This record gives structure tokens, C-alpha cells and sequence, in this order.
């Protein structure tokens, strides 16, 4: 399992991080993202959360937190990866999404982004 | 919100005769915080930027007096805010409403720099207080010297306009640029050479400033550093 | 225990962090945030303090700390989540309210404040 | 060990961190601040150190270090809470006062300072 | 091991970090940077990665990550050191590189680069 | 052992950090800085390094980095402290200097530096 697995780990191309949530879930801390389309197109917002003590995406929680804050202070176009069907806490899945934040790119063009993608 | 304070190294007999005025025609608002129209780039601001708090004036004085190359004096000038005096907050969100891109780096320096911008030459009729800022060799802290006081002030008691800046051009999308702050996160519109300082032919030849990039520093303070 | 529990946790929306105290209590660092409504002003200022090594919300201390600083240096209309009636040290309470700090969600104007909420 | 013990520890309000020293004493990192009044009124400055392995204020070192930097980078009004007889190293007490940095509260305007205060 | 070992650790000078990426490969997190020469003469960009738990250069992960973030936000012309033939994960090498980020030395002029260099 | 034991640790006042550097030597992530006089009358620069895993000044690394980085992003006259003849690695002491960064004051030009000068 890796951030670049195009079959399992999907991405959402050029997006900008609009909102940012931090909180405490059972056991530990967590944060959530509400990235929307950078160009302003109508798309379903990519709500992706990372929990400091849940799933296999816990060891990369601190790096992802700092880099999400960096790409939130700088409203860059970012290719946000996310593992789907990760969170099982039902109240967590009602207010947020099962998408688990696993990677956060730095799209600087309109045709390609840094990081792995589907061939 | 009133009686904004601006630091200029000129004796009162010059400023109270030939006051602050526009140094150019760039009326855009994004480049004012970025320091592109203030002594760091094109240097053609249509706005003169003044602080509403006394503390940032001492910050400016300490920043300028602590480089061993600023040969000269300094003076805090109190200016009565007129209708042509707009706070920087209720002119950014509006630009953000129409499609402006003012990121956290730009948004974090209006609270730091209590900026009030004048879209008109600061005539001498608005200046009231001229307090000399002396850098004593003892304890090395800025002290208020002689306070020039004259009857040029006109009792209107007007307040700074809390609306949007009229005729403000269309907001610039994206363009994550330099912010150019000097000293201790002081936006480089408060620098002397962000003003129209040409009264005589060789009036004021002081060292301009070294401007650094502020947004790495804002990242330094907001992050766990 | 969860930030969006909405039963034990209350929240105040559109409240910019105005003041930021930092100190040490009983051997652990702590930080309190005083926030007032960003749009004008109403009600009473909200004082919410997070203490490390104390209360069940200790693990989310640091994650909130560097976030509150972010919401302090970058004045942002945020949605502050607090756990009322958690602090018992009466000298601590007579200065800062009983509220803790459990969530800090960024919000954009009066439209779609981020983070968990109530029906 | 609260930074609200007005009987045991004092505080200087509306100061600004003018000069910032960092270093290492006795095998542990430390930082000291030189806080002067945000005016020309005061004559002697406040020297407030903080060591990361000495005395009861060590746990709050890292938390204060980030806050003091914010008040040094942004030379803004701040309420500095200090003790009185913490440091015993003779060269250290000679160079820096026995004061120990125990708290740091942002001072908004000149009407009040957040945090504990003598009534 | 050292970044100044020019016999094995190569480098490219005057390359502004253009693109950033963060994720996690296997257990620990990783970050990659794409750098193009500020002069624009070079065509093939440099792609330097760093994994927090895989390479010999793991202990320098967080510090190099912070330095990369600062050189990325400031866009300084920075000399970049990299080790060759480090990654063995085929999905990883075919996506970014076989290069490990090992040193980030700044360059204050068009012909003044600090840090180790070939004799 | 203290930054200010002027019989052992030397210092240079009103020096601007010119160029930064980060890397990794042995198991620690060293960082080095090149400093020159702010006035410009100096002839040779001073190179100061703070190897993370070695020398008695190791615990100060994390506080000497983020401070120096600041004194790099804002070119400001500071007083840098250094312990001569600390490093042993010959390739390290040919490319860089043999003195270790131990402390970082903050000068207001003239002759006012906050630290243990004692000339």
C-alpha cells in the first residue's frame, strides 16, 4: 500500500484546499480537508481526513498536517490523494467522508501534476 | 481608527509645509500589501499607508535605527484621518468577494500592520503632532524628543472611512508574490521611500531599506517554529 | 469522545481568535484563546483553554496549539469547539472559563462553516 | 505552578520582546528574551530566560519558545509572566536576571491584557 | 555518510524547488521535490525524494522537509544534493526517481553557492 | 558548558547570516551557516555548524536551527556564538569550519547585543 497506487488510491487533479478542521476523535487527534476545484468548476468537494491513531495512514499524519496547512495558507492547485472506505466511525462518516488523506501534491500547471497518476 | 501615525525623517518645518503626497499612480490593492508599489518594486502607490497604533511607529523606528547606516533623525507625525482614509480590511474581503486571491500570507499582515491608506496627498492641514524619535546611546531604545505642535490642524474630527476604496481596479487572481516586509514584519509601505520624498533637489538622501520576504517569516511564526 | 459529539461538545461559529495566552499549570503547558465574533460583535467573548497532561483532550493539545496560532496570526472566522465544565482548579476557572479546546474548523463568511455540526 | 500566582510570580504588561537570545546551558537548550516597554517610558528592561531542563517551568519551554518568537518576530504588546528566584548559576545570574519565563499573553490595545491579573 | 561525499552524493546547483509532494510509502512518510534550474537552461528536471523510514538518509527527514518547505515558499535558488540509486521500489522509482534528497544548501548569488562542492 | 563562557565560547557581533545549509553527517542531520559582518568591513566569513547527533551542543540543535533560519530569512545583525575546535571529521572541517554554533543572540546594531559578551 502506497500513495501512488492508482487502482486503490485515487486523486482529484487540480484542487485548492478551501476549509480546514482539527479536532480529537476517540483516542487521538485528527484533521479534515474540504478541497474544491481550483479553477472554480462544479465538482463534489473532496472531504479527506487523517487521524493520528487510526488506519495505516497514521504515521504520515504529522507530515500531512503541516503540508495541508502550507497548501492552505498558499491557495495552490494541489492533487490530493485519498484512500476510500477507511473510516468506520459512523458519526465521523456523516459529518466527514471515508476518504483518508494519504498524499498532497503541488499542481503548478493545467495539464499535469507532481506525483503518481493513472497511466 | 483615527490620528494615524507615520514615520518620516524630516524636520517639521518641511513636512508641515510640503506634506506627504502620492508617489505614483498604481491604484491596485494586491500590490500594496505585497510591497510592489512601495519602495520595493514599481514604487508608484496611489495610497499613503499609515499605522493607527503608536507601537508600530516605535517598531519602525527601531527597525531603521538598528542598521548602523541610517544617518539622520526620525519623526512620528500624527495625521487626522479624513474621508480619504480607508482601513485595509473592508477593502480586501470585497476584493475576495469578486474573485480576489489574498492568501493567509497577505491576510496575516493587515492585523500585524494596522494599515490605513490615504488615496490622496496628505496635506499639512491634517498633521497635528511632530514627535522626534531619538536613538539614545543609553539602553538603546526609542525615546520621544521634542513634540512640535502648531495651529495648522483643522478641527473637523473626521473619522477614517470604513468602506471600500473607490475606483479600485479588478482583483488580481493567484500571483503568490513577495510581500517585502522590513524590520520586524513591517510592510514596506511604512518605509520612507514608499512616499513622495522629493521636496528639494537633494533633500533626503538616507539609506532606503533592506526588504526581506515576509511570507517565509509568516510561515515561521504560524508553524511550530 | 469526539469533537463533533454535539452532546457534550458545544461550538461557537464565526469567532475570530482575538487573544492568545500561554503558560504552565501544575507541571504541564497550556494555552487559552479568547475569541469574539468576527462579524461585528455580540454576546460575551469565548475563552477556551487547552491544558496538556490534563483532561481527556490532552492528545489534541499540540495539534490545536499550532492551529490556534495559525488562526491567530491569520485572522480567520473559525468555528471553535469547546467541552464545557472540564476544568476544576478554581483559580484557573476564575480567569478562564470552564471550556476546553477540542476543535478549530476554518469557516468562510456565513456560508457553509466547516466541521461537524447539529441537525 | 500556575502562571496566575500573583503572590509568587509577577508579570510585566504591554512589553515588547526587543532582543532574543538562544543557547545551551548545563546540557540543555534555553532561550532568553529582553522585553522593554512599547514606549520610551521604562528605563531598565526585563530579562526573562527559560531553560528546557531546569526547574518546574521546563515542561512549558517548547510551548513558550514558539510563542515568544511570535512576539519577537512581531514586536507586539505582550504580558510577560516571570518568577523571581529560579536561576542559581552565577555567570547566568550575572548576565541574565533570575527571572524565568513562565507565561506569555498577548496584550490587545491598551485597555486590558488577556490572562491572569491582580484585581 | 555525508552530503559532502562528492564521490557518491551528487548535486545540482542553482535549482529552485518547483514542485512538492508528500505522502507515505509502506510505513513511514516521504516527501519529493521537483527542481528546475532558475536560469532555465536545463531541460530534464531534478527529482529528489526522502523517505522517513527507508533510506540511510532517514534521520535527516524532518529537518530537510522543513528546509525544503522554506526554500519552496521563498523560491530561493538553492543547491540540491542527492544520492543516486537508493530507491528499489519499482512503482516508486518509475514515478519520481532513484534519488534521495540529502542536502539543501542555499545560494545567495548567481555564482555563490554555499556547502560542499566538487574540487 | 554554556554559551557565554567567554573563556571557552567565542562570539561575533553584528553579523548577518549569509547562506544556510542543511544535510546529514554520520547519523545526525547537521546544519551550517555562513555569516559576514553587517557593515561589510569583514574580510573572511564565519562558518558555524550544529551537528544534531554529536558534540555537547546537540540538544541545542533544534533551537539553533529555527532561530538561524529566521536570522536567514530576515537578514538581521546578530551575535553568533561558537566553540572553536569541536568537529573532528576532516572532510567536514575542510569544506566547513571547525567551530560549532552554540548560541544566537539578537543585536540592535551599534554595540548592543543581548548576551554574555564580557570583553
Amino acid at each position: 500500500e502506497w500513495t501512488g497506487d492508482y487502482e486503490n488510491i485515487g486523486y482529484f487533479s487540480h484542487e485548492v484546499i478551501s476549509e480546514f478542521h482539527v479536532g480529537q476523535i476517540d483516542g487521538g487527534a485528527y484533521f479534515c480537508i474540504k478541497a474544491v476545484k481550483a479553477d472554480g468548476s462544479r465538482s463534489t468537494p473532496l472531504i479527506a481526513c487523517s487521524v493520528s491513531n487510526e488506519s495505516v495512514w497514521a504515521p504520515s499524519f504529522k507530515v500531512l498536517l503541516e503540508q495541508a496547512r502550507y497548501f492552505y495558507v498558499t491557495e495552490q492547485s494541489v492533487r490530493i490523494y485519498y484512500d476510500h472506505n477507511v473510516w468506520t466511525n459512523q458519526p465521523f462518516v456523516n459529518t466527514f467522508s471515508t476518504n483518508a488523506l494519504v498524499g498532497l501534491s503541488s499542481c503548478s500547471a493545467a495539464t499535469d501534476c507532481f506525483g503518481p497518476g493513472k497511466p | 481608527i483615527d490620528f494615524v501615525y507615520r514615520v518620516d525623517p524630516n524636520p517639521p518645518d518641511v513636512i508641515f509645509r510640503d506634506g506627504f503626497s502620492l508617489l505614483g499612480y498604481n491604484r491596485d490593492l494586491q500590490q500594496l500589501i505585497s510591497g510592489r508599489s512601495c519602495a520595493g518594486g514599481s514604487s508608484d502607490s496611489r495610497y499613503i499607508v499609515t499605522t493607527s497604533d503608536i507601537n508600530k511607529t516605535y517598531a519602525i523606528a527601531r527597525a531603521y535605527y538598528s542598521h548602523s547606516k541610517f544617518k539622520g533623525n526620525l519623526y512620528r507625525y500624527k495625521i487626522r484621518a479624513d474621508n480619504n482614509f480607508y482601513s485595509l480590511t473592508p477593502s480586501v474581503n470585497y476584493l475576495e468577494s469578486q474573485g480576489g486571491h489574498f492568501n493567509a500570507y497577505e491576510k496575516s499582515m493587515i492585523r500585524l500592520q494596522s494599515e490605513y491608506v490615504s488615496t490622496l496627498s496628505i496635506l499639512p492641514e491634517n498633521i497635528q503632532k511632530a514627535v522626534a524619535l531619538v536613538y539614545d546611546s543609553s539602553t538603546g531604545q526609542i525615546k520621544d524628543g521634542t513634540s512640535t505642535i502648531n495651529t495648522d490642524y483643522v478641527s473637523i474630527s473626521s473619522v477614517s472611512n470604513p468602506g471600500v476604496i473607490p475606483f479600485l481596479p479588478e482583483p488580481q487572481a493567484n500571483t503568490q508574490q513577495r510581500i517585502d516586509a522590513f524590520g520586524s514584519l513591517i510592510s514596506s509601505c511604512f518605509s520612507i521611500y514608499s512616499v513622495c520624498q522629493t521636496h528639494r533637489g537633494q533633500k533626503t538622501e538616507v539609506y532606503k531599506m533592506p526588504f526581506y520576504d515576509a511570507r517565509p517569516v509568516i510561515q515561521f511564526i504560524i508553524s511550530g517554529n
